[PDB]
């Protein structure tokens, strides 16, 4: 919510412009019915409206780069964020822990999200945290966040549409550090090697705890070619009319 | 007769271009086409003719250097 | 699948209706004075009458979309349907509606306000229509024959090839716009020479007046922002069909490389949809006001700023994908430097309307409502230019609410303004004024209660391209109010068509014609003009008419049946490569064969 | 007087943005081939290709200036325009055998992402020079029942300058890809 002060302060800046043109039309026109020097002097105000924003916005673009609204200069926590189709993946490199479609974070502790996606380009919005940056298949993008206060932060994806994309809403909860150190593990199942390949299919899933990290598999942030080894190794390529239902060959973990 | 002078000078630019490998090498390429195209633009329909390609190369710098700028 | 089974019968019925009712004998009127006609007046008519057709196709789309989005847990459209409907809706507009509607208003009004006979190449402008029309039938036949694309009007690559999965889906978007890109490119080349070497004596360059200047800027950006789209789809057409890896995820190609090529064409073309919209509104607001466009050294000088500064700002649709920070502030400061050359053009219409008189007619109301509604969307895109705050309201309806206020008020109103204000040009009489006001008010009030709650829908937390919202903090009514206003704009298109069932204070060469429906040769003698506004200086001041015994010969640019057969080859090759035929095309190579044979006929016909 | 010399001239300025888009595509896809074949092409062939085309314009810069403009060599149109027509096949024939020889590791656009741009930045490149041959020989069918004079048969000049626009990016390709 660091840029929210820009939204509220700019909201009144353009609310004036909306009423300025109300005075430039409604005041006259009705009175005026049948029943060279001003333009050059006008070129002093329009930069003043944008240069009053062409500085704090630029002073903010460079602000979101380095250590943002959190730690100042300590506590470097890394969280690798991967996005499959419909489903969201988050792995902790600090301790062999790996969570999907759910995430818990400590308040007032910086979290250096490493963002990437496997099957389609996407971005972890999380509207309460603010800035969201694309997860590009083929590279990892670093992004820093924090949780302002303890609560339930709704989180979502930018939803570059692809059939099952609307239900990408993964609720994230942010609690105190004292509860986190007990919860950094609930109980660090494990990395079943094959269940990771069982995730790249776009369907519906539940919690899936998983108490082991997956970054031991081609980094995933690099070598985004893990889409042929995923959907095709289990024999599946969708179409538009008929004969879908993942073209035969079962083994998965769905809803109900 | 007059066009033979520019054609002979153009061949040296390509030979010197190979010597650069086998800014400093990005301007000799545009200069090779300046002499190539300066013998058939002006005038009559000129200004607009030679001017249309002027801001066209601007987009070429904007598109190329702009794509590399990310 | 159940809904698409009825229209395929209605589509076959409309084709069957043409055979019985219309095709009693058409090789004398349809094939002669139409189809392959050369007169610019008849070509521009076929442009806008297609956009009105696409308005109903895009109309039932836009209505059932928001009808599906009336409230959460609504079961009107499923996933693979709302994905294809909203993609077809956006692509039918801008490309197949706003482009033909604007060029149509350009291919008719511009050549008359300059005094010239036809255009520069009235032969190449003939195929320039069919080159778009075969691209429209291509994108429309994706209805039941194949499958409409479901990747949006942008249609990024990582969700377009194998990750997408429908074969005949993105191919229609690729081959449909690739053909129309050729026709639109020639439309910008024809009018760039038509307005430069075919003006009448006395028509100075700085004053001709201003709408024709916007058309000049419109056709300049087309020349430099359409070859990009010609290869941007050609590269993507190679990825889909011929097995290229320009942006494929598998072979390692850059997935974002297709994004910048589309937006290098995107935002410059985005002004091609607003430049004639500004021009059409420039005359109407200065014709019925009976005043002079006060300001030319800073208004025409401002129309050149956004013409070159449209290619230094296109990187404003990204911001969200992790760029080099400095490059996200370069185009953020520069985007602020584009709302200033555009901002001065709003202060030029209100001081041309003051001091002078005014009379509120139907074309005036479209110009009356164009002033606020375009600004209410413009006072939001300024926020979109702020890259530091663009991360918060990227997508999420607030983006949709901004631009829908910008384009519908800008172009669609100008498409309605030029529709009525220059309707006596097309046929006798005009539209009924009093009941025409009923269409304006209902279409105006429903436009605000449709997208202003979207400003609240988007800021509260409703992303775009979503078929169900869910009970989130009681934000259901804001989505339903947007639907009520959405369906309110639908109420009116019936009135718009009811007004067509019935079948001035000019200041330029509009009503300067010999009579209503001007003839083929248009203007027997060329006007001397020698002033900024011709019609007013040729009415009260002296008279100046078309005196007899001062006439001369004709032009004789008769018709040739090749432009129709030339675009059919493009439409045949396009449809062959789309509908199945993954690796190569059996009939796709014939279309190129027929085109190159006709390209030999291009310089083998003496006339 | 014909305005086709200018109307089909701003079309040449549109192709500047056409090849710049392909140059922007190629220059970003330059550092790829993470899994494939590294580019190693013949050097002498590049100079032979460029020197053949640099001599192609040498026989064409004076092929209409000292042809139709200076004096009047109406009989030389079957000489200067035909000799310059055979040089067009030299670039086509050499690039075809260059692509056929590229089948040996690095064929077409399926091997790597980099070779996709190279075969397309030189693809429509090869197509523009191929259709120009059929355009230069398309006007040569005029010295029969027509045989128009200069300043009237604009088909030669409007097709000559389009043929000249090729060598603009042809050399920019020489510095671009090599
Ligand atoms: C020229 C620009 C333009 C125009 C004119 C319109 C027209 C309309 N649009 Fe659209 N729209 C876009 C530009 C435009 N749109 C773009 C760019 C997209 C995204 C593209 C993509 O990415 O895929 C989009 C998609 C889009 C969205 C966003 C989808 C999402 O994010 O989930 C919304 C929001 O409600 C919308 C609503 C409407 C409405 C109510 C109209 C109204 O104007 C409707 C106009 C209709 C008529 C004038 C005729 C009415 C029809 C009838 C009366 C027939 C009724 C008969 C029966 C029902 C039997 N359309
Ligand atoms: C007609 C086409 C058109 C026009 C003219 C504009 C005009 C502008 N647009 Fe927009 N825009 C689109 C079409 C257009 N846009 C489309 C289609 C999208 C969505 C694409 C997609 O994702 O599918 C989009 C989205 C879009 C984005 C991308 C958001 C994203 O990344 O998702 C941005 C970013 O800067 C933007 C900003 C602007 C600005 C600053 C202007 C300026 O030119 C507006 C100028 C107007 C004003 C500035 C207000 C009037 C001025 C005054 C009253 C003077 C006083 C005001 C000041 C001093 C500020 N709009
Ligand atoms: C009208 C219409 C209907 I009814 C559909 O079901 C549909 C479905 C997909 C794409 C476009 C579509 N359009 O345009
Ligand atoms: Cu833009």
């Amino acid at each position: 919510q660091q840029s929210d002060l820009i939204l509220l302060s700019i909201g009144f800046m353009l609310f004036i412009v909306g009423v300025v043109f109300v005075l430039f039309t409604i005041i006259l026109v009705k009175y005026r019915d049948r029943k060279t020097f001003l333009e050059v002097v006008w070129t002093v105000i329009p930069i003043l409206i944008v240069i009053a924003l062409s500085v704090p916005t630029v002073q903010t673009i460079y602000s979101l780069e380095k250590a943002p609204e959190a730690t100042k200069d300590k506590e470097p926590l890394v969280v690798y964020a991967t996005s499959v189709d419909w489903k969201w993946v988050f792995s902790y490199p600090e301790q062999d822990i790996e969570t999907v479609n759910y995430l818990n974070i400590p308040v007032d502790r910086p979290i250096l999200f490493k963002i990437s996606s496997a099957d389609s380009m996407a971005s972890l919005w999380i509207p309460q945290l603010g800035g969201q940056k694309y997860a590009m298949a083929g590279m990892l993008m670093d992004q820093y966040l924090q949780a302002d206060k303890v609560g339930t932060y709704e989180g979502r994806n930018a939803n570059f549409t692809g059939e099952h994309f609307a239900d990408q809403e993964f609720d994230v909860n942010a609690v105190t550090e004292k509860d986190f150190n007990s919860w950094v593990k609930k109980t660090q199942p494990k990395l079943t090697k094959e269940k990771y390949d069982e995730l790249m299919l776009p369907e519906n899933v539940d919690e899936l705890t998983f108490s082991s990290t997956h970054l031991k598999y081609v980094d995933h942030g690099q070598d985004a070619e893990y889409a042929m080894e995923a959907r095709k190794r289990l024999g599946y390529q969708a179409v538009s009319p008929h004969s879908k239902t993942d073209p035969f060959e079962n083994v998965k973990k769905n809803e109900f | 007769x007059x066009x033979x002078x520019x054609x002979x000078x153009x061949x040296x630019x390509x030979x010197x271009x190979x010597x650069x490998x086998x800014f400093g090498f990005a301007f000799i390429q545009a200069a090779l086409q300046l002499l190539m195209f300066m013998h058939m633009t002006e005038s009559e329909n000129g200004t607009i003719q030679v001017g249309n390609t002027l801001f066209g190369f601007f987009g070429a710098i904007v598109i190329v250097l702009g794509s590399i700028w990310i | 699948p159940l809904i698409l089974g009825a229209q395929v019968s209605i589509a076959l019925s409309t084709i069957a209706i043409i055979f019985v009712l219309t095709y009693f004998k058409k090789w004398k009127w349809l094939w002669s004075e139409w189809i392959t006609t050369v007169d610019h007046k008849k070509l521009g008519i076929m442009y806008i009458i297609s956009a009105v057709i696409m308005l109903f196709r895009g109309g039932v789309d836009g209505l059932m979309m928001r009808a599906q989005l009336a409230l959460p847990n609504n079961s009107f459209l499923d996933s693979n349907h709302y994905n294809e409907i909203f993609t077809t809706h956006g692509t039918i507009m801008i490309i197949f509606m706003a482009m033909p509607f604007l060029i149509g208003l350009i291919n008719v009004v511009v050549p008359l306000q300059i005094g010239a006979r036809d255009v520069a190449f009235p032969y190449l402008n003939n195929l320039s229509f069919w080159t778009f029309f075969v691209g429209a039938m291509l994108f429309n036949i994706s209805f039941v024959i194949g499958g409409s694309p479901n990747a949006g009007w942008t249609s990024y690559m990582p969700l377009a090839s194998n990750d997408m999965s429908p074969g005949p889906g993105e191919n229609y978007y690729l081959l449909g716009l690739q053909i129309a890109g050729i026709g639109t490119l020639m439309t910008g080349i024809n009018f760039m020479v038509t307005i430069l070497k075919m003006r009448t004596k006395g028509m100075t360059l700085m004053r001709m007046p201003m709408f024709t200047w916007t058309t000049l800027i419109t056709m300049v950006i087309i020349v430099f922002a359409f070859p990009v789209l010609t290869v941007a789809l050609a590269l993507l057409s190679f990825d889909r069909l011929f097995g290229a890896h320009f942006f494929t995820l598998e072979a390692g190609g850059m997935p974002m490389l297709w994004a910048n090529l589309f937006w290098i064409w995107g935002h410059p073309e985005v002004y091609i949809v607003i430049l004639p919209a500004f021009g059409i509104f420039s005359e109407i607001i200065s014709s019925f006001a009976r005043k002079q466009l006060f300001g030319y050294k800073a208004m025409v000088g401002s129309i050149i700023a956004i013409s070159v500064l449209s290619f230094l700002v296109w990187t404003h649709h990204f911001f969200t994908m992790g760029n080099s920070a400095s490059v996200n502030s370069f185009f953020s400061i520069t985007t602020m430097a584009i709302s200033i050359p555009t901002g001065v053009k709003i202060f030029n219409w209100l001081f041309t309307m003051y001091k002078g008189r005014i009379s509120f007619t139907t074309p005036m109301l479209w110009a009356l409502a164009f002033i606020p509604n375009f600004v209410i969307g413009g006072v939001t895109g300024v926020m979109l230019a702020m890259a530091a705050a663009d991360y918060q309201y990227h997508n999420t309806y607030f983006l949709v609410s901004h631009f829908h206020y910008v384009l519908i008020a800008g172009t669609v109103f100008a498409c309605f303004a030029g529709f009525i204000f220059w309707y006596p040009k097309m046929f006798g009489h005009k539209l009924n004024e009093r009941i025409g006001k009923w269409f304006f008010w209902i279409f105006m009030i429903g436009f605000n209660i449709c997208f202003f709650p979207q400003y609240f829908l988007g800021l509260q937390g409703m992303p775009r391209r979503i078929y169900t919202y869910g009970p989130n903090d009681g934000w259901t009514t804001l989505n339903f109010i947007s639907t009520v206003g959405a369906f309110m704009m639908g109420v009116g298109f019936l009135i718009l068509c009811y007004n067509i069932y019935y079948s001035g204070v000019g200041r330029t060469l509009d009503w300067a014609t010999s009579s209503a429906i001007p003839p083929h040769y248009n203007f027997a003698v060329l006007p001397e003009v020698k002033s900024q506004d011709a019609f007013l200086h040729m009415k009260e001041e002296k008279t100046e008419l078309y005196p007899e015994s001062k006439f001369k010969k004709i032009h004789m640019p008769s018709n040739s049946g090749r432009p129709f057969f030339m675009s059919v080859a493009f439409g045949l090759a396009g449809f062959g490569l789309v509908f199945e035929w993954y690796w190569m095309g059996v009939v796709g190579l014939i279309g190129v064969l027929l085109c190159m044979v006709l390209r030999s006929f291009e310089y083998d016909n003496g006339y | 007087g014909r305005l086709n010399i200018l109307g089909f001239w701003i079309f040449l300025g549109a192709e500047i943005v056409l090849f710049s888009t392909l140059f922007a595509t190629f220059f970003v896809l330059k550092n790829r081939t993470a899994g494939g074949v590294l580019p190693d092409e013949l050097f002498e062939v590049n100079l032979v290709m460029i020197m053949t085309f640099l001599l192609l314009i040498s026989s064409f810069t004076c092929g209409i200036a000292v042809h139709e403009m200076r004096r009047g060599s109406l009989k030389g149109v079957v000489i200067w325009t035909i000799i310059t027509l055979l040089l067009g096949a030299g670039f086509v024939g050499c690039e075809i055998n260059e692509f056929v020889h590229y089948v040996h590791e690095g064929a077409a656009l399926s091997t790597s992402a980099f070779w996709s741009g190279f075969f397309v930045l030189l693809g429509t490149h090869g197509t523009h020079v191929t259709i120009g041959i059929f355009w230069i020989t398309g006007i040569l069918i005029q010295l029969k029942k027509r045989g128009l004079t200069p300043q009237t048969s604009s088909k030669i000049f409007i097709s000559s300058l389009y043929w000249h626009f090729l060598d603009v990016v042809w050399i920019f390709i020489f510095t671009g890809v090599y």
